[PDB]
């Protein structure tokens, strides 16, 4: 049930995605080794995934959450990289697409940072890199990120290194 | 999956020690999270 709708470059929604993506790179303390050597992205394309169950889902779950909360979802716009994402823009979020070794737990895991999800795009570590060049920092190869929708209600803050 | 804290939805994970990292979080839900855009891209190298 998912469609996936082309965002022109003169669009302002492709235009203040491509400035969240752009303007949320930092370095990363690996120096590029999951995710690659660059400060900004070449943007090939953005497309809005449409999908009506499983915006109903995230709908229903999100006032449920509010009403546990004094009527607060706690929403936000965060970043995924996946090697699932092929799998998620079809068939949603679940179990399957949690980090079973993260670090707080198994969930699913979302970044303010573009340059962070951008390490699990080829896996957990970056894995091997592309399938064409096994190249965590293949310039040539096409990328996919997906930026989410994520409810947090009442969240239990965790200070970390 | 495991279960979010008693009382709570989900975790933030504060930097407390990169001084430029953005906050990451935690939901122990599929049903929490909606993936809105998909992005191609390449990186660029430096030059
Ligand atoms: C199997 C698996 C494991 C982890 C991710 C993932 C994807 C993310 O975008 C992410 C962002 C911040 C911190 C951790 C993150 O982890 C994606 C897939
Ligand atoms: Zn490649």
């Amino acid at each position: 049930g998912t469609i996936l709708i082309d965002l022109s470059p003169d669009d302002k929604e492709f235009q203040s995605v491509e400035e969240e993506m752009q303007s949320t790179v930092r370095e990363h303390r690996d120096g590029g080794h999951a995710g690659g050597i660059f400060n900004r992205y070449n943007i090939l394309k953005i497309q809005k995934v449409c999908n009506k169950k499983l915006w109903e889902r995230y709908t229903h779950r999100r006032k449920e959450v509010s009403e546990e909360n004094h009527n607060h979802a706690n929403e936000r716009m965060l970043f995924h990289g996946s090697p699932f994402v092929n799998a998620i823009i079809h068939k949603g979020f679940d179990e399957r697409h949690a980090y079973i070794g993260g670090m707080f737990g198994a969930g699913i895991y979302f970044a303010e940072n573009s340059s962070k999800s951008n390490q699990y795009v080829y896996g957990i570590g970056g894995g091997t890199g592309c399938p064409v060049h096994k190249d965590r920092s293949c310039y040539i190869c096409h990328r996919q990120l997906l930026f989410c929708r994520v409810t947090l209600g009442k969240s239990f803050l965790q200070f970390s290194a | 999956m495991a279960h979010s804290p008693p009382g709570h939805h989900s975790v933030t994970g504060r930097p407390s020690v990169n001084g430029l990292a953005l906050a990451e979080y935690v939901i122990y839900r599929g049903e929490q999270a909606y993936p809105e855009y998909l992005i191609t891209y390449q990186i660029m190298r430096p030059e």
